Protein backbone atom coordinates (compact mmCIF):
# COMPACT_ATOMS: atom_id res chain seq x y z
CA UNK A 1 0.00 0.00 0.00
CA UNK A 2 1.91 2.81 -1.01
CA UNK A 3 -0.05 5.37 -0.62
CA UNK A 4 2.02 7.48 1.69
CA UNK A 5 5.01 9.19 0.66
CA UNK A 6 7.44 11.21 1.82
CA UNK A 7 9.63 14.29 1.08
CA UNK A 8 13.66 13.55 0.64
CA UNK A 9 14.82 16.16 -1.04
CA UNK A 10 15.31 20.32 -0.01
CA UNK A 11 18.21 23.34 -0.63
CA UNK A 12 18.24 23.44 3.16
CA UNK A 13 16.84 22.69 6.75
CA UNK A 14 13.50 23.50 7.56
CA UNK A 15 12.73 25.67 10.26
CA UNK A 16 10.13 24.20 13.05
CA UNK A 17 6.95 23.94 12.18
CA UNK A 18 7.79 24.88 8.58
CA UNK A 19 5.18 23.35 5.95
CA UNK A 20 6.70 22.51 2.59
CA UNK A 21 3.98 21.54 0.31
CA UNK A 22 5.07 22.38 -3.51
CA UNK A 23 6.13 19.50 -6.13
CA UNK A 24 9.05 20.52 -8.38
CA UNK A 25 11.67 18.39 -9.50
CA UNK A 26 14.94 18.59 -8.49
CA UNK A 27 18.41 19.86 -9.12
CA UNK A 28 21.52 20.47 -6.91
CA UNK A 29 22.25 23.94 -8.18
CA UNK A 30 18.67 25.81 -8.95
CA UNK A 31 18.48 24.92 -12.44
CA UNK A 32 14.50 23.97 -12.94
CA UNK A 33 15.07 19.84 -14.27
CA UNK A 34 12.43 18.45 -16.44
CA UNK A 35 12.78 14.75 -16.30
CA UNK A 36 14.10 11.84 -17.44
CA UNK A 37 16.53 14.21 -17.31
CA UNK A 38 20.14 13.69 -15.96
CA UNK A 39 20.11 13.88 -12.01
CA UNK A 40 16.68 15.36 -12.00
CA UNK A 41 14.85 12.67 -9.50
CA UNK A 42 11.38 13.82 -8.10
CA UNK A 43 10.67 15.09 -4.99
CA UNK A 44 8.90 12.25 -3.23
CA UNK A 45 9.40 8.28 -2.38
CA UNK A 46 7.01 5.44 -1.03
CA UNK A 47 7.27 3.85 1.95
CA UNK A 48 7.31 0.34 1.43
CA UNK B 1 -6.03 51.13 1.73
CA UNK B 2 -6.44 47.78 3.92
CA UNK B 3 -5.27 44.58 1.75
CA UNK B 4 -2.44 42.31 2.47
CA UNK B 5 -1.00 39.55 0.54
CA UNK B 6 1.98 37.03 2.16
CA UNK B 7 3.41 34.11 0.96
CA UNK B 8 6.37 32.93 -1.14
CA UNK B 9 6.41 31.94 -4.95
CA UNK B 10 3.26 33.63 -6.59
CA UNK B 11 1.35 32.15 -9.47
CA UNK B 12 -0.16 28.92 -8.38
CA UNK B 13 2.78 27.57 -6.74
CA UNK B 14 2.43 27.99 -2.60
CA UNK B 15 -0.55 29.00 0.05
CA UNK B 16 -1.20 33.04 0.29
CA UNK B 17 -1.63 34.74 3.58
CA UNK B 18 -4.66 37.70 2.99
CA UNK B 19 -6.26 39.94 5.16
CA UNK B 20 -8.79 42.30 3.75
CA UNK B 21 -11.28 43.76 6.03
CA UNK B 22 -14.81 43.20 4.95
CA UNK B 23 -17.32 46.51 6.24
CA UNK B 24 -15.18 46.86 9.75
CA UNK B 25 -15.70 42.86 9.93
CA UNK B 26 -12.17 41.46 9.06
CA UNK B 27 -11.67 38.51 6.40
CA UNK B 28 -8.28 36.41 6.64
CA UNK B 29 -7.71 33.70 4.65
CA UNK B 30 -4.82 31.54 4.19
CA UNK B 31 -4.73 29.27 0.69
CA UNK B 32 -5.35 31.45 -2.19
CA UNK B 33 -2.92 31.49 -5.16
CA UNK B 34 -2.93 33.68 -8.17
Amino acid sequence: NYNYKYRYLRHGKLRPFERDISNVPFSPDGKPCTPPALNCYWPLNDYG
Amino acid sequence: VRGWVFGSTMNNKSQSVIIINNSTNVVIRACNFE
